[PDB]
């Protein structure tokens, strides 16, 4: 049996962070995994197109931030940008 | 006030057990929107001449009634689907609900 | 002989089916239709159950959205009855038949 | 009928009664002094009692400039035409400005030190003289206003004192609003509540009520759960500053002599920047410094801050926990099991049920601080709802909001967008190493500290008039 | 060597930074991928997942339910303006539709 | 092979009720059947193309998901 | 209220040109819910002994603080994601927003 | 700064005539101006984001083309 990887453990960890008592079903896990994959693909494609437009061979945090600003609507983009900036700063510190 | 009751209090007290005042008599009205007074808190619009509301002069109520409300009585049309009982019950209900006192 | 008004049961069904998540089309006829349609592209085809389920879900969602747009079109024309011209107008404006 | 010395329950005194077997007060005949809040119009048996707000509800830095015309006039430097604020005429903090001294008949400041004889400070709010961190904030904002006025006078020599004062006050208010709504509220409410209750700014509603809710004055007291039992002072190397590096909080209340004669506000600001706060846990709510020894030096007996909070909520006639859960659209527990499920702590639910008897009777502050904290937040869903609603109303209902059209020019708005509390601390003090972005998160030296020179400065060239 | 420490732990996240980095490197997006891009992407993904999961849990609580089913996910997405804008052309299986009846059709 | 009639009139009525439709004309059912047939033809053609490219005799759920995503009709819940 | 103004007023008046007293100083609070007093309008709960709240006795505030709030200081948990600057700015903002006066 | 009025009523009438409209109501012009402002706001915001990512101060035609392609409005003849 081959090993199929999915964002199930991490989604469950986030759910327990948010709702420690509330559980999840299998179809909800499938929808969560599909949503995460779709958003990842959208952001990665936008960042790749941004890098290609400016004639760059490297995807950096700037490309991801600009892709997030372009795709995510309204306050979602601002909040995601703030969270990503905080995570990048924390990783750089450590 | 008593924990158990069978009839209304004549004043309206303790109809709402959490806030007994709510709905009682001799109490202030509730405000769905903040009041708009000439000086801000007490003076009505049209008190001091020369003060405009929203950049426009305050129209006299009698002038508005003369211009817009007035119409010849002989051209009155009756309501085929209503009776004077309708307006009489409306007035009776209004007298049931509210009455704003004025000084003698 | 209690008979409801010609609009009460319709509203009851609208409230009932807007609160559920089931599938409104019988599974076996839809599977047969899907196989019959697929027969036109490649003979001797096998279908996973999940494939037929996904096709049914997509078709039901598409039809529900189309019917919402059709209801909007019918209300625009000062009507409550859903007519084929409303469907055609909705499909044109959406860009399908345009 | 003096409430601070008599325990007889006569108006306006509403003293707190001592339960049996109190750990600190062994005499049941004694009581905690308490004053009922002033009614909106006294003596009226027709109107429901309501309380007065003595400050402008808007976020306009009224703690620096005041909310009354006589006080605002008295806070200014009328000896010149540079539009400065009044500074201390007796003491300076290493050559920098200090808050002016204030003259009151009953001054608690000299009670802490009867040898220094340093009176209380004068600022826009009468509570500025608690505790050296707040005095440091007030002095920092005063210095920032003075510096802004000086720079504006340098840029525009034609402007008079009133114009300089008004422009500097405008910039300070915009700075306060930016820091509050960009750095503080996201950390308080959390991203979910921030996005739910404070969406993107659009324009100015004139129909939004900008008044402060009565419940907000008791719901914003969640900060009493973040209070550390010590005051920390650090030197230029962010090491403990001898003598007295850690001073108990009961020895700093109404102690302005610590600000004056003990090295100024630089060590206090360093300690504020480089010390972790206290986490709010359901079994660790409030420290004993504010719970047993509040205002011990300046009073006949120590106060109880959480008890004062709940007694004030009862005095203001606020509804219970369930009423506010219903108000915010949250489920209202009825039994001990439902309360335990809501609170995620069953033992705390038993304790609350034993004390009160029903969730409807739980005080707003107690229920708000007993709820589990939101993810990336420090308040429960009820407190987050209340605070977000109040600040959304204060933002959308304000005509002079810095983002509102006509208040600031586009270039001025972009210049103001580059401000930061770290930059203000760099400019107005002798501190050269300062925490990085989100000063309210960085607390460990030197991992999240940078040099003061790397911070971008506020470019006032957009304020030049020609 | 020193004890291993996951990059997600260093960044303070729960989503896998290493897996995201591997997917970016092997996904044919660019010739090179920076070291800070996986952290940013993982943070954004975790934020979006947390938002939708919180809304779905609130919806489930409003229905007196202990578990999250696709109906709660659909209710969470369609009731949020920004999430609805993001997931506009997305169909959620077994999600149903928002209860909405036109006013003119009412008696 | 007349299976388009398997989508019965009550099924179309139920689908319209879920969409908020109160009154339905008698000629709507044929139009709905035609629209459904066209949509299914497009999606199934794309899925069968994806299946042939993979050198398979079985249509999987991933093929249908990719076919729907190619049309801007992304479906969540099947992979 | 002046038709044109460039800066805020110190007292906070004329910020809302329709109701100029909205948000000004020395004005009564706004009540999001009706008040709940012992007698209905003025007396706070726990004033008169023996009066229950919603059928249950009113707990003493000091007793509640003793039972629930009290905890040993040595078990204090530091906050690794916040600083004391957070709390200080919170208090400064609170002193910006509200203040309830009491008799001297 | 009230440049939205620069899209005059005759211009909107001409645009409607190109679309095959015979009769135009009097309230159409404000709706058209609002729709045009919304569309321009979206496209220009995307173009300005593209320009800012490139560390440029001049908005080029290629940025507008990329923005329009992002909205699903691929434009031919300008740039490439
Ligand atoms: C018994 O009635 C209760 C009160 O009923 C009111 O009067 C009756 C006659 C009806 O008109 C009814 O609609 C009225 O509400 C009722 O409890 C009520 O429940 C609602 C819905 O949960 C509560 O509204 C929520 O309030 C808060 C705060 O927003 C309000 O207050 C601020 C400040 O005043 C204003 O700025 C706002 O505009 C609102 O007035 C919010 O939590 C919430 O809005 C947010 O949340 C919802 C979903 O969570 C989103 O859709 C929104 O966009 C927001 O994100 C609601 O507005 C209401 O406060 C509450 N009233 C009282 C007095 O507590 C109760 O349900 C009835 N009981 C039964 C068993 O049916
Ligand atoms: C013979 C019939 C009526 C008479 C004599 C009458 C007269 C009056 C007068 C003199 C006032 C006080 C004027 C003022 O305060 O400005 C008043 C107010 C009022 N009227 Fe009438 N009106 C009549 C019909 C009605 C009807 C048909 C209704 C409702 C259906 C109505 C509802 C009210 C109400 C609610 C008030 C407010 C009470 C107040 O302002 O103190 N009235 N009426
Ligand atoms: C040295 C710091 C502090 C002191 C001396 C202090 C003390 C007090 C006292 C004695 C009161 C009156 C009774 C009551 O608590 O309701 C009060 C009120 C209040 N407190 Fe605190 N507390 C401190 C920290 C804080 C913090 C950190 C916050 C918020 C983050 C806060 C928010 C409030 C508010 C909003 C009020 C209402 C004002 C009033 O009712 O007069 N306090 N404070
Ligand atoms: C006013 O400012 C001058 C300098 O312009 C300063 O010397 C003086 O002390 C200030 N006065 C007060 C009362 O603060
Ligand atoms: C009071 O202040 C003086 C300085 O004037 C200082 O020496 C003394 O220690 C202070 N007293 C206390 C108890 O802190
Ligand atoms: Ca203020
Ligand atoms: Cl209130």
């Amino acid at each position: 049996k081959t090993r199929k990887e999915s964002y199930a453990i991490y989604v469950y960890k986030v759910l327990k962070q948010v709702h420690p008592d509330t559980g999840i079903s299998s179809k909800a896990m499938s929808i969560m995994n599909s949503f995460v994959n779709d958003v990842f693909e959208r952001i990665a494609g936008e960042a790749s197109r941004l890098a290609h437009y400016n004639k760059r061979s490297t995807i950096t945090s700037r490309e991801i931030q600009t892709a997030v600003r372009l795709l995510l609507p309204g306050e979602l983009a601002k909040h995601a940008v703030s969270e990503g900036t905080k995570a990048v700063t924390k990783y750089t510190s450590a | 006030c008593p924990e158990q009751d069978k009839y209304r209090t004549i004043t309206g007290m303790c109809n709402n057990r959490r806030s007994p005042t709510l709905g009682a008599s001799n109490r202030a009205f509730v405000r769905w929107l903040p009041a708009e007074y000439e000086d801000g808190f007490s003076l009505p619009y049209g008190w001091t001449p020369g003060v405009k509301r929203n950049g426009f002069p305050v129209a006299l109520a009698r002038a508005v009634s003369n211009e817009i409300v007035r119409f010849p009585t002989d051209q009155l049309t009756p309501d085929q689907e209503r009776s004077l009982m309708f307006m009489q019950w409306g007035q009776l209900l209004d007298h049931d609900l509210d009455f704003t006192p004025e000084p003698a | 002989p209690h008979r409801y008004r010609p609009g009460t049961v319709a509203l009851r069904e609208i409230r009932r089916y807007q609160k559920s998540t089931e599938l409104l089309i019988r599974k076996l006829p839809f599977q047969r239709l899907v196989r019959e349609i697929a027969q036109d592209f490649k003979t001797d085809l096998r279908f996973q159950s999940s494939a037929v389920m996904a096709l049914q879900e997509a078709s039901e969602a598409y039809l529900v959205a189309l019917f919402e747009d059709t209801n909007l079109c019918a209300i625009h024309a000062k009507r409550v009855t859903i007519m084929p011209k409303d469907i055609q107008l909705a499909r044109r404006i959406r860009g399908e038949r345009a | 009928v003096n409430c601070e010395t008599s325990c007889v329950q006569q108006p306006p005194c509403f003293p707190l009664k001592i339960p049996p077997n109190d750990p600190r007060i062994k005499n049941q005949a004694d009581c905690i002094p308490f004053f009922r809040s002033c009614p909106a119009c006294p003596g009226s048996n027709i109107t429901i009692r309501n309380q007065i707000n003595a400050l402008t509800s808007f976020v306009d830095a009224s703690m620096v400039y005041g909310s009354e015309e006589p006080l605002a006039r008295n806070l200014r430097n009328m000896s010149n035409q540079l539009g400065l604020l009044a500074v201390n005429q007796r003491f300076q903090d290493n050559g920098r400005a200090l808050l002016p001294f204030d003259n009151l008949h009953d001054d608690p400041c000299l009670l802490t030190n009867r040898s220094a004889r340093i009176p209380c400070f004068l600022a826009g709010d009468t509570r500025s003289s608690e505790m050296p961190e707040l005095t440091s904030m007030h002095t920092l904002l005063l210095r920032e206003h003075n510096r802004l006025a000086t720079e504006l006078k340098s840029l525009n020599p034609r402007w008079d004192g009133e114009r300089l004062y008004q422009e500097a006050r405008k910039i300070v208010g915009a700075m306060v609003q930016i820091i509050t709504y960009r750095d503080y509220l996201p950390l308080v409410l959390g991203p979910t509540a921030m996005r739910k209750y404070l969406p993107t700014y659009r324009s100015y509603n004139d129909s939004v009520d900008p008044r402060i809710a009565n419940v907000f004055t008791n719901a914003f007291r969640y900060g009493h759960t973040l209070i550390q039992p010590f005051m920390f002072r650090l030197d230029n190397r962010y090491q403990p500053m001898e003598p007295n590096p850690r001073v108990p909080l009961s020895r700093v209340f109404f102690a302005s002599w610590r600000v004056v004669l003990e090295g100024g506000i630089d060590p206090i600001l360093r300690g504020l920047m480089a010390t972790p706060a206290k986490l709010n846990r359901q079994n660790q709510i409030a420290v004993d410094e504010i719970r047993e020894r509040l205002f011990e030096q300046v009073m006949r007996i120590g106060l109880d801050l959480p008890a004062l909070n709940m007694q004030r909520s009862r005095d203001h006639g606020l509804p219970g926990y369930n009423a506010w859960r219903r108000f915010c659209g949250l489920p209202q527990p009825e039994t001990v099991g439902q309360l335990g499920t809501v609170l995620r702590n069953l033992k705390l639910a038993r304790k609350l049920m034993e004390q009160y008897g029903t969730p409807n009777n739980i005080d707003i502050w107690m229920g708000g601080v007993s709820e589990p904290l939101k993810r990336k937040g420090r308040v429960g869903p009820l407190l987050a709802c209340i605070i977000g609603t109040q600040f959304r109303k204060l933002r959308d209902g304000d005509r002079f909001w810095w983002e509102n059209e006509g208040v600031f020019s586009m270039q001025q708005r972009q210049a103001l967008a580059q401000i930061s509390l770290p930059r203000i601390i760099c400019d107005n003090t002798g501190i050269t190493t300062v925490s990085k972005n989100n000063i309210f998160m960085s607390n460990s030296y030197p991992r999240d500290f940078v040099n003061c020179s790397t911070l971008p400065a506020l470019n006032l060239a957009s304020w030049r008039e020609a | 060597r020193a004890k291993a420490k996951t990059r997600s732990s260093r960044a303070g996240l729960q989503f896998p930074v290493g897996r995201v980095h591997r997917l970016l490197r092997k996904g044919n997006y660019a010739e090179r991928v920076g070291a800070g891009a996986p952290v940013y992407l993982a943070a954004v993904l975790e934020y979006l997942t947390a938002e939708i999961l919180e809304l779905a849990g609130n919806a489930a609580r409003d229905n007196k339910k202990t578990r999250i089913i696709p109906r709660h996910l659909q209710l969470a997405v369609r009731n949020d303006e920004e999430l609805n804008k993001l997931l506009g052309r997305v169909t959620i299986a077994q999600g149903g539709v928002l209860p909405n009846i036109q006013s003119v059709l009412l008696p | 092979r007349d299976n388009i009639q398997g989508i019965t009139k009550p099924a179309i009525r139920r689908l319209a009720r879920r969409g908020g439709v109160k009154r339905i004309s008698g000629l709507i059912y044929e139009e709905t059947r035609g629209v459904l047939k066209v949509f299914l033809e497009n999606v199934i053609r794309d899925a069968v193309t994806y299946t042939e490219h993979a050198k398979r005799k079985t249509v999987t759920a991933m093929d249908v998901v990719y076919a729907l995503k190619r049309q801007g009709r992304t479906l969540y819940g099947f992979g």
